[PDB]
């Protein structure tokens, strides 16, 4: 709420944005119990390791070649 | 997947040569290859350095492009006519069963899938010189 | 600042027209044949100025589906109750604005490249809105 | 299917108030009152040989009022004065403000374009005054607004 | 609301009194006496693309006023020779005045331009004379002028 | 031979349905409903000097279609609001559609041209707005298709 | 957007005041009275192979201003006499100012140039004076200043 | 501000006399009878690359004057024979006279300086005879002398 | 094959954006507002007698933008202050931005080149300042950047 | 003798194809597509001074196609941003094919030459693309070939 | 450090030249007039010195096929 500097830069370096495209979510049907839902929606790998699933396991693979 | 998600199918863009990253290029000889398109089994093939699909089957034979053409029409004429229906009854002044109602449904099925399809040639159109029939 | 503005100088401006007036005789009379020029008295200065200096806003809006037009609104002697044509005093007149707004703060995101920048997706499709799965 | 009545009131001509600078017109002539009309299209076109339609907005919204007095009535000279006073002093611009009885309205800003002919006959002459507008939109004053966000298409 | 009457005398064209050089004309036409028209618009107006509108006054006063009269008056031999009495002599210019019955007035200085053609038939025979004026602007000749300073805004 | 009636209904003016937007326009003028007409010839033809004789085809479909109605009328104000609404955020074309009662049809994307100009008089006005048209060809809607293959020859 | 007035009040080329030596000029033409041109370029621009970019600010401000009268006109007699008598005493500056209306303003030295041709025909003839002028920077008499110091950048 | 009438008089082209060697001359073109042109410009300006500015007079008073003539005009034959007369004796030179009727005058010596083409067709033809002068320094033949006086500055 | 709308917004010169030092222009002429052009040639090309083409690339990028104002507009003051502010202080240069609104873009540096004349008349005079630009490449901000690495062949 | 058609079908503009690249282009100008001009003659002619007559082929073969486009068509910035890649990384060349529908075709190398202007205006506004082309024969499509054997003599 | 540098100057041309508008009155407004000024105004100082002394890299690469 409040805003300490009139004008701020948040300088990432090397990273960059990609822009919001229109498509269909694909649906892996995965046996595991890393949570309680039957279906969740992730955006990257990054949070799929955040929800304990292992490195090189079958969703994981999946996601990343899609 | 990453080679069908956010492909638009009123371009009817087959499948036919397009890369795919992660895949590995089918290693048997010809014969086999001629087996497995008799069997439907679609199969990476690496040509002049690159990598490319073959033939975008499905198992009943019929090419995917035409599956996936199909779904999209079934899905957006029914989206787009609930759509004018819902925006007509939220006013009041619902759609009733009369000869001077009904025909502006040829306006809004022309609008959204029946001339993004012919804009962006998924859709054929003109006279044919052959049969002497148009599209 | 700008609501005491306002309020002052709207005023002002029907106060001046209303003596200037009635100083040649003529004074204003209760009828619908002489009250609709107030729309182009109030339309003059304030509401007018605010336009041309761009503290009012106008034009329509694309989220919320409205316009910001101004808008002024002036009963008529039918609907005037009878006190009121004793005490001589017209009421329930009404009028709208939309304020602009200044800029204050302003956030940025920057980004740095090192190495090779990595190629970017080849799709030459024009973008899809959104899904078509929808029931 | 029965036929409708397209009002339920009536269309009355002294129904409609011209207020030019503030006060009210009056002795109009016998036809018409006044004629409103647009200087140039709203929206061009550009046709390309292979079929491609492009087109473009216009920003020009000047008009043309035209204002049919008897020649014996007073606002003759009111005009009249006004026009060397404007003239002298360099000031041309005053409001101007119409009012429909069944119809579409107007209120921007004009001046005088042009000062009729005078012609004297057996009968009583007429003077049709061309009086410029600013802007020439009409703008309504019904219930209309709840439906312009539903005629809305592609 | 009642009907007025936007007037309490009658418009008598009798009334109507044209005085060029200092005399009376006599001997007009059937339908229409005199016709007064401007050359020119008053004001221009300059359209930007963006919409600004700027506009300029004409300076130019010049008119031309139209004169029927029958074949028969005695006027048409009076214009004819001083047509001929200002091409020798070099003097064109006369003092042109005209008094209103229920309207505008005019009084200015004026010149002849063109004589009408003259054509002989069965019915006697009209002959339109176009006379020019240095300034076209038609003055009013009543309690105008009161109100003048009440039209005035912006 | 016999005299042959041409149709075996009637040619019903009320039948014929205007679809602008998706909503049916009501409240028309007397005489003329709407009045379609293309800008440009179909064919062009070059003439030599010895008679050889060569044509090029036109690919210009862009048309006018003049649509009255009365001035009391309630769609004067929708059309009147879209125009500033189409001006300020920039969308002008809307989906037009009409039904012919034994006649051909269109149906094609369309905008608004010009502004009809607004008289007051006597009697109720006429307001006459342009609709431009992407595609000016009038469509059948008849038994026609079986005989098109038939005609052709050379 | 609304369309908006650029400005209050309106260009009368009459109040464009022409000083010659102290004296105001009359007997103007009909359509441009002035024109005021500068001869050479303000800035040159240096472009090398490489792309390097250079310019020299260019010193030259001599101009010649356009003057349009009416052979009837007896500022003509005035001109011719001052041209003779200059070229007998070997003065010829005098000074030269000019004052907008609704625009730029010049107030500089300035000396006959050229004799425009003379030709006598039906209708009166036309002269186009030149008048050289020391520096030819228009400048204004408006509120201009307090914006000068913040377009200002690089 | 009232328009003024530039002069009293009316400009006449009948009163424009030209005396060539004491004879006055007839039969003139349509549109313009005669055109006075200088050769070169009166002063001459060098500008420094500081902007010191610096002129110079210009004693070349050299001039054309264009003669427009009907090839039907006796006047024809009187130049073409005077051309040989001029051309065998070796005397060129005659006096020359123009007089204004409401504008500058011209008194100077003169020659024949090419003869125009001759064309026939369907209407009758024009020459346009060119001679020259040796000096074209339009006088005035008016007031003007009193104020020559007062415009003089710096 | 069917007739194709180029695009699905309206082409609106209003939303042409004009930055010229960090504010933006109005009051812009009626025809056009700006025009840029490239003052040499992109590619040279050298044959030889023999047929073989050589070719060369042009790094002078220098370029000029016409800028049209009406004389009534209050930016001819600010350009007008800025010229001699920048003949006095030595500083030129400043940045110049365009935004298109279905069109092609720029973003460079410039200066005043050249100051347009100035004539005064009947109606409202036109002023057309020329902008150099350090680089005249006009930049595109569309989709444009998936099918330029389509194009490429040889 | 008998008028004859010089044609079987009719000549489509549409059916006119450009491919610059691998690509189809479109959204072309109104009146003309494209223009194809050769630099120099084919043959120059030595005459002597007795007469004798020898003639020397040329060998230049380049070429300018003229391209013209509305500023809203996309491919504006396809060009525009192929222009700065080529600068960039040098290579320029690109292949060009031009297929006629009733006339004659193209099919050489080309290059881009100049970027046209960029004017905007109240109408949608055209750009004329130069291209370049390594050889610039137009070549045939039809059954010529079998009379080339034929008009041979001498 | 030359992400610091960014971080500053970027930050300090954009306060600087909002500051003079706000000081003149006619201080800015969030409406699509006005806001893309700030392309020309960052286009300004930092992105433009930066290119100028080698800093920041501009061009076509032919590798990837992305420009810079």
């Amino acid at each position: 709420e409040y805003q300490d500097k009139v004008v701020d830069v948040e300088v990432s370096l090397g990273t960059q944005p990609i822009d919001t495209v229109g498509f269909e979510t694909p649906m892996f049907l995965a046996m595991h119990g890393n949570f309680p839902e039957r279906i969740r929606f992730y955006v990257s790998t990054a949070g799929m390791v955040a929800d304990g699933f292992a490195v090189g396991s079958p969703a994981y693979q999946f996601a990343t070649n899609a | 997947i990453g080679a069908m998600a956010a492909n638009d199918p009123s371009y009817g863009d087959s499948l036919h040569l397009k890369t795919m990253p992660g895949m590995v290029p089918f290693a048997g000889s010809d014969t086999q290859r001629s087996n497995a398109w008799s069997r439907n089994a679609n199969i990476y093939r690496g040509l002049y350095g690159g990598g490319s699909y073959i033939e975008g089957k499905t198992s009943s034979g019929q090419y995917v492009d035409v599956i996936r053409f199909s779904h999209w029409v079934k899905f957006r004429m029914e989206e787009s006519v609930f759509a004018y229906m819902k925006r007509r009854s939220d006013m009041g002044l619902s759609m009733k069963m009369s000869d001077e109602d009904l025909p502006v449904l040829k306006s809004v099925l022309m609008n959204n899938p029946i001339n993004i399809g012919i804009r962006n040639g998924g859709i054929l159109t003109g006279y044919d010189t052959e049969n002497k029939v148009s599209y | 600042r700008f609501s005491h503005w306002v309020k002052f100088r709207m005023e002002e401006s029907v106060f001046a027209y209303m003596k200037r007036r009635s100083d040649m005789g003529l004074s204003m009379k209760m009828s619908d044949e002489d009250l609709p020029v107030l729309k182009s008295v109030l339309m003059n200065n304030p509401i007018n100025i605010g336009i041309r200096n761009g503290g009012i806003l106008t034009g329509y809006d694309t989220e919320n589906k409205v316009s910001y037009d101004p808008t002024i609104i002036i009963p008529k002697r039918a609907n005037i109750p009878t006190n009121d044509l004793a005490a001589r005093i017209l009421r329930d007149v009404k009028v709208e604005l939309v304020y602009n707004n200044s800029l204050h703060y302003v956030k940025i995101r920057a980004s740095v490249v090192l190495d090779r920048p990595a190629g970017q997706s080849t799709n030459a499709q024009t973008p899809m809105s959104s899904s078509a799965v929808g029931v | 299917n029965q036929s409708k009545i397209l009002t339920l009131q009536a269309y009355d001509p002294a129904k409609v108030l011209v207020f030019i600078g503030g006060q009210r017109v009056s002795g109009f002539a016998a036809d018409t009152k006044i004629v409103i009309t647009r200087n140039n299209d709203n929206i061009s076109v550009h046709a390309g040989v292979d079929g491609e339609i492009s087109n473009a907005l216009s920003r020009d919204n000047t008009g043309v009022m035209t204002l049919s007095l008897q020649n014996t009535a007073k606002w003759n000279g009111y005009l009249a004065q006004w026009q060397r006073q404007a003239n002298v002093t360099g000031l041309i611009y005053l409001p101007v403000q119409v009012e429909g009885s069944q119809g579409l309205s107007l209120n921007t800003i004009g001046w005088i374009q042009k000062q009729p002919d005078l012609s004297y006959g057996t009968e009583v002459g007429q003077m049709d005054w061309e009086i410029g507008v600013l802007d020439a939109w009409l703008s309504p004053d019904q219930i209309q607004g709840i439906a312009a966000g539903i005629t809305g298409l592609l």
